[PDB]
């Protein structure tokens, strides 16, 4: 994708991530845990159904008879109509190969999005408290118990509060 | 240390999707766009059907035998059929193609009697080729003759005017005999002459003897526009004109009708039901229908990349 | 939008910002400014003219009249030719509504891009002496007068003059 | 503590816009695509127009007293009405829309003498069909007849070769009488013939008496050929042959016309002056046209998300 | 671009680059080196290729005449070929048109995405032991050799080898 | 102090293209996606070509002296010449321009007998419009008059069915004599009608004497039809049907045939070989073409922006 995250520095995606599209893995002194994030879940979702609203469920034009099965037209005029209905096939050929090919594109692009303004939501609610490794981890250089790892889900996280402590064991 | 990581969602088995850059691409999700399931009926559920069967759908307008049961009908939904013929006699409609396109739309017809009567002549020409219950003719139509073998048919004018809001679909017919001396027999001697006027149309018809045939010709008349015939002979008289109900669709097929499933798009195997903006059932359909492409299958993404463990 | 600054981290935009489209609004010990940027205003509104030149102003081939209003041609013919303008028509629909959907798609993440690239600028331009809000905003670790808040925005600030008065900050 | 935000503009009030994601999304600003403002007239600034009126325009070329003023014209734009009629005297043309469309493009049409002069025979055949001041006849055509009643008509050969750079449109009639005895009135007994023969055209005609009508027949004859005429009654003949200026567009409107606008695209209810891609005026359009679409609205966004405070 | 790397916060080009697409372009007490990315350049060019692979070499499809270019058809019905012919003819040039102009703006972006995808790369690999300059370098804060500008090219550079150097060339400040 | 950069490559001059936003920007590589070279022969390098030169497509049907030698002939790609000519005796085609496109895609021709013998007539009818060994007619057709001058021609029936797989081409002529008197003279007196019926065709005939000619008229017989030919004079009768061989292509053009080059794309001009999904050589081809369109050039980027340096 063109942003990189998805297929990207992030290495593969989690197979037992099943409550959303996207999510937070933590590492600390409890153990680990997963949980996923509505909002960017959500975002990717809606924008899929709008895809899904413009093309199932359109109105068609009426077309009516212009040659005959059983008995048969004047031949000038029955190869002007064959001639005129596979051209028009040729174009709504071409039409809905390349729709859905652009439309594929964007679509691999706009989810590798979300993971890249997620990721970088988290990095700037950090702060100076965290550390990227490369690989889509935030190291943080202060205990985070179950509770400071859902404030930073929930983005109720204060970097204030652990700024010091941080700022110590980064340096040394 | 304490470390928080982010990441999304995969699946072990995903599908391959194209894109612009990229062919066999795997992602999480995808939904088919081209429609590929037929139903091989048609689906009559809400609307009124006529199926024609073994009546041409030019016969309902001159009532051959096979399309006495069609005379008036009314429809939304026109479905001929394979078997149907528009004439008993031998003969044909001149641009039958352009009166069937017109009927297909006319939501069925209405037929009112024109008022022709006559004397001095026959009117009662009938023949073995169009049996009802021994010798008889078209239903709508009247052959004229003459009084006897041999005997003048005299010079004749008819006109009618369309008192309706709508226009009115006049048919007749033009006799051409076996021969030279058949001719002669049913009607007068020397040459025939068939003359029909309106304000917007006029066209004169002489009959070529040699093989025997009635060719049937018509025209639109506009309301309080009146059509005026004359003749000598070799004329088929209308006894009826058509006007139409409203609005029809027309159908070609051989498959059955059904009044359980509802449908809007129509082709010779049946009805395609589908919100798909695409289908490769048949490229020649009829109503409100997906277009055709040549594709089999063409997935759109509803998903990321899957990037499995 | 793809980029995730307009309707993304900066929480709306500034109906006072009449200067521009993109612009600086600080706040330090002689009050507020506001002021737009030049540079970014100038790429945005060259691309969507870009698009308005191709799409405005066209040359279109020239079409005979095949019909007959007056003179009501043969049916067989003119059920053809309604088949195949309806047609035209439904290939023309499609392509116009699908070209205005992609276009403003391509619009609104063109100006995302261009609020990012600017706010990214920035970023780059004040090194160590600021930290993210998370909003849109730096919090700058030195005293910043109105003279060295015009050095940010047309580039012409250096970081080394106030670093270490930032680094202290900091801790 | 010291800080410098950075942000974008926008308005109170935004424009609802679609997306290929969202519908209805708020913009700073956008602009439409699909013209709907109609100009209830025929723009005719810049050009050389030529209103036929109560014209037909296959009546220019042989001439009822309603085409006398445009027997001869120049045109890049040429507008035929609902009340313009070919004919005086009742008959068609042959292929009567293939010669309308070879003429609206024509850039208007020029006239030569064939140089038939005549000697046996009368010239001056007049119907009151066709009043100019009394009994009159097509300006462009004769009609021949005999020098009096039952007198036998002479055959007669014609011949004309096209002398000029570029094809010229022959015409000529072919008298039907209102019976056998009026045949012989005007031309003599028996049977009548007429040939027209070119190096690309070969047809014999032969009257049909019985219908009172003069049918016209035409063809196109190449720069050095010659057209031969061969008759013996029943025969229009021509008396000046056609030749085409340039280019023209041909237009079918009841707008009137406007001097004061300037626009190439043309319709049934006007003109459309645009500079948009598309326009939801009129599916049947003549000129250089923008594209017909069926949605009222198509709103292009020329400003970023709306974000308001 | 819609990333800002390339025409954008790097100035230009380099014309010296003819082993690739992407570069580095290294500056320590040894010299001055140059050397072409190839998991970036092969991005690129794999995706390019794609798109060719869709337009170049394709399955045309199937003509035939219903024109007469000796002997002129009837009017009527010659004037509704040309009629269709110009329609199709318009509006397979308004899909070639549009097709190349988006493909060439998602190339364009394409190949700047590559280019940032890239500078974050390295930007992630260096950790606390860089600074970015704004014009696409990064201000190493310890001394790094041709072996370590080589680790760096080929992703092998640990930061922590490095780290205690560069915290004391970066904070040059009093810790209290 | 130390310090890595990071960039991209450039070229001193690179191409200018047309994106959504933007005109004439330069990218370090493009390439061409409408052809517009054309090669000025008809390519028939592993084809079976068949150049018809002075003969009509029309003529290998009825056969004048100018289609002897192509009479029957099988071929995938079938070349028209603007000298060519359908016929000899002055006369027309009915649905001319259908029936070419038939013979376009047909693959060729085979010819078989359809077993017509006649009593009582005379069956040598010639012209010297049709001169193939000194006043001939044309050679897959009979021109059928009577015995002698003025005599009456007998009221005939002849009947065909379709023997074969596939349908039969049936083809049969009117003539239309010079004047009255000549129809009398070939014919005998009278009217004359000549009616031809199958299971989905019917028609009738008759001659309009004036000016000499043979009007053709044709059907398609389906496969175990009988087409049945009713007449009293001037018929022109078939003696030969034609069938159809498999699959082929119709070109119109003066254009020279050249065995050395491979063409699957064809027109008046000659032969257009691409890879390019568009083209801007003729409007009118045959065969697997790319798009035409009215664009000159449209280059597609291969590569990024280019900016050189300074
Ligand atoms: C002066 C002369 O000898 N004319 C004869 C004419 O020759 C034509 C040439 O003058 C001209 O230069 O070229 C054309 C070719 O298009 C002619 O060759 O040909 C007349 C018609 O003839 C034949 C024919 O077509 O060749 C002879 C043929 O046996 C016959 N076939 C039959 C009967 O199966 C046909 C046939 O009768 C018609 O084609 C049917 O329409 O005609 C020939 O008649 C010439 O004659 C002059 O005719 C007039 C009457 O019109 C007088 O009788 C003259 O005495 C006579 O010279
Ligand atoms: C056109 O195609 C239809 C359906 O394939 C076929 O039945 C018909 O024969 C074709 N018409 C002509 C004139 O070849
Ligand atoms: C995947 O898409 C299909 C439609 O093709 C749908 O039926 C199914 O519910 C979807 N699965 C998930 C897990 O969303
Ligand atoms: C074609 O459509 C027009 C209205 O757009 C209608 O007046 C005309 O009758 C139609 N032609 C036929 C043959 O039905
Ligand atoms: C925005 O577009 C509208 C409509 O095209 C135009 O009238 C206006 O001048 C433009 N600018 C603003 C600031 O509204
Ligand atoms: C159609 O256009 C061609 C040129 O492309 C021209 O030669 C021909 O005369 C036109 N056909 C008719 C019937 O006007
Ligand atoms: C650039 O594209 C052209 C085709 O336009 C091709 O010949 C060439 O291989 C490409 N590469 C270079 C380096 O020129």
């Amino acid at each position: 994708g063109l942003f990189g995250a998805i297929a990207g520095f992030i290495e593969n995606g989690w197979e037992g991530l099943i409550n959303g599209w996207y999510g937070f893995r933590h590492q600390n002194a409890q153990g680990e845990g997963t949980a996923a994030d509505y909002k960017s879940t959500q975002s990717a979702i809606d924008q899929i159904t709008g895809k899904l609203n413009r093309l199932i469920g359109k109105t068609n034009q009426q077309f009516e008879l212009i040659d005959n099965e059983f008995n048969e037209i004047e031949q000038q005029i029955g190869n002007v109509i064959n001639w005129t209905r596979d051209a028009m096939t040729e174009i709504w050929s071409y039409n809905a190969e390349l729709l859905v090919a652009m439309e594929n594109q964007h679509t691999i692009d706009l989810a590798d999005s979300e993971m890249s303004k997620l990721y970088e939501r988290v990095k700037k609610q950090l702060r100076e408290n965290a550390e990227e490794d490369g690989t889509g981890c935030f190291e943080i250089f202060h205990k985070c118990d179950d509770q400071c790892m859902e404030s930073i889900r929930n983005n109720t996280y204060d970097h204030t509060q652990y700024r010091t402590e941080s700022l110590q064991n980064r340096i040394q | 240390g304490d470390k928080i990581c982010l990441g999304h969602h995969a699946v072990a088995n995903g599908t391959k999707v194209n894109t612009l850059t990229e062919r066999g691409i795997e992602v999480v999700n995808a939904t088919e766009t081209v429609e590929t399931t037929n139903i091989k009926k048609i689906c009559t559920q809400g609307k009124r059907p006529t199926d024609l069967g073994q009546c041409g759908l030019l016969g309902t307008l001159i009532g051959p035998p096979q399309c006495d049961q069609f005379l008036e009908f009314s429809s939304d939904l026109i479905i001929e059929r394979r078997e149907g013929t528009d004439i008993c006699y031998p003969g044909r409609f001149t641009n039958e193609e352009s009166l069937r396109q017109i009927l297909r739309r006319s939501g069925g017809i209405g037929k009112e009697s024109m008022g022709f009567t006559y004397s001095g002549i026959r009117t009662n020409g009938a023949t073995s080729a169009c049996t009802r219950s021994g010798s008889s003719f078209y239903a709508e139509m009247k052959w004229l003759l003459s009084n006897s073998d041999n005997a003048a048919f005299p010079q004749m004018t008819k006109a009618y005017r369309n008192p309706r809001n709508k226009p009115a679909l006049i048919i007749w017919g033009v006799h051409h005999s076996e021969s030279v001396s058949e001719q002669t027999k049913l009607y007068g001697s020397g040459n025939k002459l068939i003359t029909v006027r309106s304000s917007k149309y006029q066209q004169s018809f002489t009959p070529n003897p040699g093989a025997r045939r009635i060719d049937f010709h018509w025209l639109l008349l506009d309301p309080n526009d009146t059509v005026t015939f004359t003749f000598n002979g070799a004329f088929i008289a209308p006894d009826r004109t058509s006007f139409f109900r409203g609005e029809s669709l027309g159908v070609q097929s051989d498959a059955p009708l059904d009044s359980s499933c509802r449908g809007d798009c129509f082709h010779s195997g049946g009805t395609i039901v589908s919100s798909l903006p695409f289908q490769n059932i048949n490229s020649r359909t009829v109503g409100k229908c997906p277009r055709y492409v040549k594709q089999k299958s063409l997935l759109l993404a509803t998903g990321m990349r899957n990037v499995p463990e």
